[PDB]
């Protein structure tokens, strides 16, 4: 897959999990949706790492969404929403960094 | 050099490089983008590839550092704008441009 397929299969579990940073919950089916939207991101940033061969950057930057995907499905896991909030927002960042870096004269989402 | 190995995006060089903290024109990516070949700004400055093992070549690393400290031309100097630690981090983004 190129990079704009993964991104795209990306896309709606990103936004799944935003919809859920801005609550107070801990539903049970709701924490079924998280953790499957973080490893939905999880395996996109992998698929990246491991096959879109571009440079050592290129692969630090799929790590550090990696590093901050798995905080968020620890976090839901503890029930600890506060962490799922930061740890989000972080994420968000690295996802942007690449994307500044690497397509930076592109508008691109997050 | 230590090199930057994955971690919080709070404490990355990318972060950094991607321009947090500073003005669209003092940030790394706004001159160095496009996976370190340069943006149509930065060629308009002049900016070297770093995916070139031939610009690679032409620096060594304490070089690297030095010149992040110190700038040179448009290439505006970053000491005291972020730690010696993250300059040195940094040192070793420019380097991974031309490594896979
Ligand atoms: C580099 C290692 C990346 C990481 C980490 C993330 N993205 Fe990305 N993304 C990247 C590139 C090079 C591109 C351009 C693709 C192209 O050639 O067109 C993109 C694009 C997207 C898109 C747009 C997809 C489309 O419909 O065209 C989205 C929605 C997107 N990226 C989202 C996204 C998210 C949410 C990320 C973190 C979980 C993320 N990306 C990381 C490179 C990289
Ligand atoms: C445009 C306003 C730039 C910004 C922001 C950054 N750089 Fe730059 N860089 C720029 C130019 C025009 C040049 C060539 C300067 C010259 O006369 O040769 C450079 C050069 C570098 C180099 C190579 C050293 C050199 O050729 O002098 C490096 C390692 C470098 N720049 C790094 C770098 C970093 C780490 C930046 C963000 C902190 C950064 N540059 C921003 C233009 C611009």
């Amino acid at each position: 897959a190129t990079q704009q397929e993964i991104c795209k299969n990306m896309w709606d579990p990103f936004q799944s999990m935003r919809a859920v940073t801005g609550l107070m919950e801990l539903t049970s089916g709701q924490c079924t949706q998280l953790s499957k939207d973080a490893a939905a991101i999880l395996a996109g940033v992998k698929e990246s790492h491991d096959s879109i061969s571009v440079d050592k950057n290129y692969k630090v930057l799929n790590d550090e969404v990696a590093y901050h995907a798995a905080n968020i499905d620890a976090a839901a896991k503890a029930n600890d929403l506060e962490e799922v909030q930061v740890q989000f927002r972080r994420m968000t960042i690295a996802c942007r960094n690449c994307h500044k870096i690497y397509k930076t004269e592109q508008r691109l989402v997050p | 050099l230590n090199e930057h190995t994955a971690g919080d995006t709070t404490k990355s060089p990318y972060t950094i490089y991607a321009g947090l903290g500073f003005a669209v024109q003092e940030s790394c990516y706004y001159c160095h983008g496009n996976g370190g070949k340069g943006t149509t700004e930065g060629l308009i400055f002049g900016v070297p590839d770093f995916t070139s093992t031939e610009f690679q070549s032409s620096m060594t690393d304490k070089q690297i550092i030095d010149h992040i400290n110190k700038g040179k031309g448009k290439c505006p100097s970053y000491q005291g704008k972020m730690s010696p630690e993250m300059i040195e981090k940094m040192a070793g983004v420019v380097r991974n441009f031309a490594v896979k």
